[PDB]
């Protein structure tokens, strides 16, 4: 999962705190 | 937890609550 | 679309420490 | 500056990057 695609959902749709705590 | 709390953010904001989520776990 | 695609670029060519300061 | 070092990187080393640039950018 590319950090840009996630941040792309994160935007765009919605993700979970859980989902970002795994790039720390 | 207060992990499966889902939020909407772009930029500037994202990138606040990614460092407030390292900050925390 | 801005961070995500700034991540993007950062991790397959390269970014200034300053394009990434402009999100703080 | 500092802030013309240029870097390439990914994931979690991007994150911790992008922590440690707001990290030094604050009074």
């Amino acid at each position: 999962q590319l950090y840009s695609a996630l941040a792309n959902k994160c935007c765009h749709v919605g993700c979970t705190k859980r989902s970002l705590a795994r790039f720390c | 937890s207060w992990m499966e709390e889902v939020i909407k953010l772009c930029g500037r904001e994202l990138v606040r609550a990614q460092i407030a989520i390292c900050g925390m776990s």
